[PDB]
RNA sequence: GGAAACUCAAAGAGUGCUAUGGUAUGGUGACGGAGUGCGCUGGUCAAGAGUGUAAAAGCUUUUUGAACAGAGAGCAUUUCCGGCAGCAGAGAUUUCAGCUGU
């Protein structure tokens, strides 16, 4: 129970239920002894003569030709039969039928900002150290020695052109998440009112932790551990 | 759980050009479940949408859509609309640059010569009518009816509901262009001067001063999806702007000569300039892709405006022209003027006007209602354009039918989550996001002469 | 735990459900203290279930001198007979909050299955349905209950006295 | 706000009722608009249990449309999806939300039970217990409730034990209304009647009496009684003699003519020993009601309870065998009375004869019956 | 699929159609 | 300074109004109703156990069993129904209530 306390997205915290008692009903006693002179009178009159209706059970629990020429005794007995008779004839019917049946220009602009990117190939590739620079006199091959790499913004191939604010951003990825992907697909959907519906908005809302404010949470008990 | 209409609440994401952690695997589970019945459920409020769009449809071929005049319309609408088409004649102040606060409910006008009247166009309510002597060139709304900005002579001055002066701005040397952003609470200023500025209206403070250095700003728009600002210059160039860097974001070439007016849609993907080359064009904004070039225009177009609806009006001078469907991707679409031989695939006008006596100032599409409200050299008309108004407003974002309490409110709540002005980039969703640098994976530490062989040992 | 209210009255008895608990550690603080002054954050603590009312000033005095010696009359009997649940004896009864620590007692004679609070938190819940009354019971009396008040006290008072009009 | 809650719990109902190819778009967009504007009027201020009613009109109607659109349009009667029983709950939950915020108007409340006790065989009779439960608890003393109650316990369920407690509730909360009393002792009577006749059925086809309605019958005398002294002479007992013997005589007057009325309503249920229990209230009428009823006044009403006594067997047909048989029984009564009374034996010799006259070949039996009563 | 007119007097009660009405107004050409 | 008001705006204070979702309808045939079984509540009786004692009595008991009284406050599953007629019955021409087979 443990392990499905800590995945439940939502804990409502009267979590060991409440030992719910009968409902004060209209219906009934909510003392079950009597309780006004009416009732102890009735009480004592009905067990001079009980009617638990046993005996009215017994006396509806027994009523082709009776289904066609008994359209009179049927209804007679319907009017007659009490709450639990009927509820037992019912059943009984039930069991008995069941068991009967079964723009060129526009190049240049691009042109200049395909040049202001594209790793910036810059060359100092060596001024004049080694090998007497300057006016005549020139030295031998594989001036190489400098093509550093200042790395530009976006590589050439792979624009979509081809075919003060750092501080709204955060820094890595944070802890729960592996990458980016996975940190934006959380942040991706607004859960306010203006952009979710109202049943929405809610379930998205609402917290994990939901306690009752003014009584006592109880340490969890488990059914036998 | 379908929802032929997700793709409008559908919400991008990054991607990498799966886990084997296991809370965070029903973590990631749990948010896509979230994010499918977020749209799901997001996107069938089109039930509970009350109103439908406005429309003329021609239910005959010799019966076009252009050559339906705007009489016809008002006899053809109800008496509500009929008089909210107002008209009023002007006549000795200048041409009437035309202004309305961002939920229909007030017109602000001004004179070129000094007519300034602020009014609730749809009662017959003016709060402000006052004649400032020297040449004014614009105004807009700040955040209300309440105050107004108006580029004048050379300072702008800002004023109040009833139209005391407010502020005079030192700073801001000559406007001619003034947009409010509301989001954000930035009066944004162009003009004569190569200079850009951004002014916080709540606490009082200029923001940012931008070189253009393109000279005097010819047109200026604002993106209402990123509230970045698209200038127009002499070079043909359209630049978007931001307030945080001190360079253009983007610099696009739009047309030859200037730029006489640019107008952008309010889902920020399209872009209508038009140049004084006599060239419209269409452009894609988040891609920076060219959609239509409508070279040779009779005459070089004035002004474009972008409904709520996507209609795309044109204005040349006395004639008035709109375009339905324009802003699309496909060659059909492409605007023309008649169609040669009875053409399906040829986008001709939505409907004309001719203001025949004069020449338009500007256009403004009246925001939540089916009209286009035009200021020309004689004052201000409002014109029934049946397909050009979102008929399902949100209530809480502007709502047409405010109170005064709901006013008042409504101003404390959104000057409290006024967003900074460093929030403004190209794209909005990039302020949850990581660095561009910082490697997308989060790093775990851990991860932080056979004679000469002989003579080898010497 | 405070889970049924019984608040008397001229025209009759109430009982009302608690639905929400108010602090007890927290309950002399200023919000806690004021929330049973306002009235929008009182209806989230209390629920109007039943309102017996009288048979008229002749019981409505019978049962203001059992109240005010404090017994439990045979109207309280029978709305608290109606509205209680029928609890155990010995394990969780079912919790009626009072005024009276001496109407108690009569209450558990009746009752077994009752313990009754009066303590603080019970006496601010029963003045705070004392400080907004007619808003809580819905519309359900007949009679103002300030007028049946000034009858009430009127008759009280010459009942305690023997005012004789001889 | 709540009204966006409750119209986009609308959703489903009609995503199911677009699919099913009974209703457009077109329309259920004005469905929506008319149900946004009932929403907006329910949980807004200045509420009205006419805009709840006039809410679950609609509702009905537009469940009555659909239900005709759908024998219409697929030929079936119901497509068993969630559009046959959505607007149903619907109703159920507008008439919940009308009766917690108005809980005051019966009508309202009788139009919800109504519509409960209506929806047939998918309601449940617990979920009309609930209700049942609430309306008797905000209610106790509104009397025509706990009969309703009762009525649809007995007279639909066939719930005697159930039904039995409803009233012995009801009588613990206001037992000072009679109409209570005598509902009571006509269910007694209903519940011994069918018990009889079951037997005589049993019998036909193969101890418990009306002493609960009289034991009933006596504290009802006695408890009215008691809640009349109580009643009238309100506050306190400032009153001399005069006025106390006023008031108790006034009382037994009004005890006395409820009990008439209990006669005059008794005497229609022959199935049961009816003779026995009339006699049993004759019998307990006929006893001392601390105030002299016979010795002194309400001497009117001693003679009332002679003649019924004398004519407690005559209560007949023209068929007058019984008259024949004992007829002699009221001339000894006419004898006894006559003999003690002065104006009284000459009104209850006139009221005999005449009795006898108006509920009286076969003329000459009647001759005779005249010559034996002149 | 047929009309019906028991139908369409409770769907024009539904719907809330006024087209009933708008046809009284111009029918009834005050003829008293 | 003054006067007028079914005048137009800008703000302040107080009061009124059930002003009530502590996690929103009984139910997307994934469903509902009926019945059964499990579960739950109360008192009673009996048994156990502790403690006490000469024996007790008494008192305690989150120990079990029994029949009884119930609650609507939970959980299954193929037990039936939400299929069709024929027929009588029910209430105000619509809905409601059971037998013989598909």
């Amino acid at each position: 129970i443990v392990q499905q306390n800590r995945r439940a997205d939502h804990l409502i915290f009267p979590l060991n239920k409440p030992t719910e008692h009968n409902h004060a009903s209209a219906f009934t006693r909510t003392q079950d002894v009597p309780q006004t002179e009416l009732q102890e009178k009735v009480d004592q009159v009905l067990q001079e003569s009980n009617l638990a209706n046993p005996e009215k059970d017994s006396k509806f629990e027994e009523l082709p030709e009776e289904m066609r020429k008994r359209t009179t005794e049927m209804r007679l007995m319907r009017e007659l039969m009490f709450r639990e008779e009927r509820k037992a004839r019912r059943l009984k019917k039930i069991k008995s039928k069941t068991y009967r049946k079964i723009v060129a220009e526009f190049q240049e602009e691009k042109k200049r900002v395909i040049d202001d990117e594209d790793d910036k190939e810059v060359d100092t590739t060596l001024p004049g150290w080694g090998e007497w620079a300057g006016a005549g006199s020139k030295p031998k091959n594989k001036k190489r020695k400098f093509i550093k790499k200042v790395k530009g913004v976006v590589n050439k191939d792979k624009r979509r052109d081809k075919n003060k604010n750092l501080k709204y951003q955060s820094s890595a990825v944070p802890f729960p998440f592996e990458n980016r992907e996975q940190y934006e697909r959380s942040l991706r959907m607004p859960i306010g009112q203006e952009w979710t519906s109202r049943a929405s908005h809610q379930e998205l809302i609402k917290p994990r932790i939901m306690t009752k404010p003014g009584q006592v949470i109880d340490p969890l008990k488990a059914p036998f551990k | 759980k379908e929802r032929e209409n997700q793709n409008k609440f559908e919400r991008s994401t990054y991607t990498n050009n799966q886990t084997k952690d296991k809370k965070l695997r029903a973590g990631l589970k749990k948010i896509d479940e979230q994010y499918k019945k977020a749209v799901s459920s997001a996107a069938a409020t089109d039930y509970l949408l009350p109103e439908s769009n406005g429309y003329l449809e021609p239910e005959n071929e010799l019966e076009k859509t252009f050559k339906v005049q705007q009489s016809e319309i008002k006899s053809s609408v109800d008496v509500s609309t009929a008089n909210k088409a107002l008209d009023l004649s002007l006549k000795e102040f200048g041409p009437y640059h035309i202004k309305y606060a961002k939920n229909g409910t007030h017109l602000l006008i001004t004179g070129r010569k000094g007519h300034v009247a602020s009014m609730d166009w749809r009662k017959g309510q003016l709060r402000a009518e006052l004649f400032l002597n020297e040449t004014c060139h614009s105004a807009t709304y700040l955040q209300n009816e309440q105050y107004f900005a108006v580029a004048q002579k050379k300072y702008t001055f800002i004023y109040d509901h009833e139209g005391t002066e407010l502020h005079r701005l030192k700073q801001h040397i000559e406007a001619r262009h003034l947009d409010f952003l509301p989001y954000h609470y930035l009066l944004v200023t162009a003009g004569e001067t190569g200079w850009l500025k951004y002014h916080d209206v709540s606490t009082g403070q200029l923001v940012s001063e931008l070189r253009t250095k393109a000279g005097p700003t010819m047109a200026m728009a604002q993106n209402p999806w990123n509230a970045v600002m698209h200038l127009g210059h002499s070079n043909g160039t359209v630049s978007l702007w931001s307030p945080s860097m001190p360079e253009p974001l983007v610099k696009l070439l739009s047309a030859r000569g200037p730029v006489n007016s640019i107008a952008i849609d309010r889902s920020g993907y399209y872009m209508a300039t038009t140049g004084a080359d006599r060239s419209m064009k269409i452009w894609d904004i988040r891609n920076f892709k060219q959609l239509h070039s409508v070279e040779s225009l009779p005459t070089p177009g004035t002004n474009v405006s972008i409904s709520d609806t996507g209609l795309l009006a044109l204005s040349r001078g006395p004639h008035v022209t709109l375009w339905k469907d324009a802003l699309k991707l496909s060659g059909d679409s492409k605007p023309c003027f008649g169609s040669m031989g009875g053409n399906p695939h040829r986008n001709t006008p939505y409907m004309s006007h001719l203001f025949a006596g004069n020449k338009v100032e500007n256009l403004g599409f009246v925001p939540f209602e089916d009209l286009l409200g035009v200021g020309h050299q004689t004052g201000i008309t409002n014109l029934i354009v049946p397909g050009a108004g979102e008929a399902n407003y949100d209530a809480l974002e502007l709502n047409p039918f405010e109170t005064k309490k709901q006013r008042q409110e409504q101003e404390v709540r959104t000057l409290l989550n006024k967003l900074p002005a460093d929030t403004i980039t190209l794209d909005p969703n990039s302020i949850g996001s990581v660095d561009k640098r910082s490697s997308t994976i989060r790093l775990n530490a851990k991860d932080l002469d056979v004679i000469e062989e002989a003579l080898s040992r010497f | 735990p405070i889970e049924y209210l019984l608040f008397e009255e001229p025209t009759g008895y109430a009982v009302f459900k608690v639905k929400l608990q108010q602090d007890d550690i927290g309950s002399r603080l200023k919000e806690v203290q004021e929330q049973i002054n306002d009235f929008g954050a009182f209806t989230k603590l209390i629920e109007l279930v039943s309102f017996a009312p009288f048979k008229g000033a002749a019981e409505a005095l019978e049962n203001a001198n059992d109240i005010s010696e404090g017994l439990v009359s045979e109207s309280l009997k029978a709305i608290l007979d109606l509205n209680l649940p029928k609890a155990s004896s010995k394990k969780k009864n079912i919790t009626l909050a009072i005024s009276d620590k001496n109407l108690g007692p009569s209450i558990k004679e009746e009752f077994p299955y009752v313990d009754c609070i009066s303590n603080e938190l019970a006496q601010d819940l029963i003045r705070g349905v004392r400080l907004h009354g007619e808003k809580l019971f819905k519309g359900l009396q007949s009679g103002d209950l300030e007028r049946a008040q000034l009858g009430l006290g009127h008759a009280y008072s010459r009942a305690k006295v023997k005012f004789s009009v001889q | 706000s709540k009204t966006r809650y409750y119209l986009e719990q609308c959703i489903p109902e009609m995503d199911d009722l677009v699919e099913k190819g009974l209703f457009t778009k077109n329309e259920v967009s004005l469905i929506m608009k008319k149900r946004t504007d009932f929403e907006h009027r329910l949980n807004s201020r200045g509420s009205s249990i006419n805009d709840y009613i006039k809410y679950i009109n609609y509702e009905s109607n537009v469940n009555k449309l659909r239900a005709k659109r759908c024998k219409r349009i697929l030929q079936v009667k119901k497509t068993n999806s969630l559009s046959d029983w959505s607007i149903q709950q619907r109703i159920g939950f507008i008439y919940q939300r009308g009766t917690n915020k108005f809980p005051q108007d019966l009508k309202f409340w009788a139009m919800y039970l109504n519509y409960m006790k209506a929806r047939g065989n998918q309601t449940s009779y617990k979920k009309i217990h609930n209700i049942y439960n609430q309306l008797l608890k905000l209610h106790p003393t509104n009397v025509d409730i706990w009969i309703s109650c009762a009525k649809y316990e007995y007279e639909v369920h066939a719930n005697f034990k159930s039904c039995r407690n409803i009233f012995q509730n009801g009588l613990r909360f206001n037992p000072d209304v009679p109409k209570l009393w005598y509902e009571y002792v006509k269910f007694e009577l209903n519940f011994i009647t069918k018990l009889i006749n079951r037997r005589k059925v049993m019998g036909l086809i193969n101890a418990l009496r009306g002493d609960i309605a009289l034991t009933i019958f006596d504290v009802c005398m006695k408890t009215l009684g008691k809640h009349y002294i109580n009643k009238h002479k309100g506050y306190y007992a400032i009153s001399d003699s005069k006025m106390n013997i006023e008031l108790n005589k006034e009382t037994l007057n009004y005890l006395f003519s409820e009990s008439l009325r209990y006669i005059k309503l008794f005497d229609e249920f022959l199935d049961l020993e009816r003779d026995y229990l009339i006699n049993h209230v004759l019998q307990f009428w006929k006893n001392d009601m601390y105030d002299l009823s016979l010795r002194k006044d309400l001497p009117e009403l001693y003679l009332k309870t002679v003649m019924i006594d004398i004519t407690l067997n005559i209560r007949y047909m023209p068929v007058e065998k019984l008259d024949i048989d004992q007829l002699q029984l009221s001339v000894k009564k006419y004898f006894a009375y006559i003999s003690k009374l002065d104006s009284a034996s000459v009104k209850s010799l006139k009221n005999e004869y005449r009795s006898y006259l108006q509920d009286n070949a076969e003329d000459d039996p009647r001759y005779k019956i005249l010559d034996l009563i002149i | 699929p047929p009309p019906d007119e028991e139908e369409q007097l409770l769907a024009k009660f539904v719907f809330g159609d006024t087209t009933d009405l708008q046809e009284n107004l111009a029918k009834f050409n005050a003829d008293f």
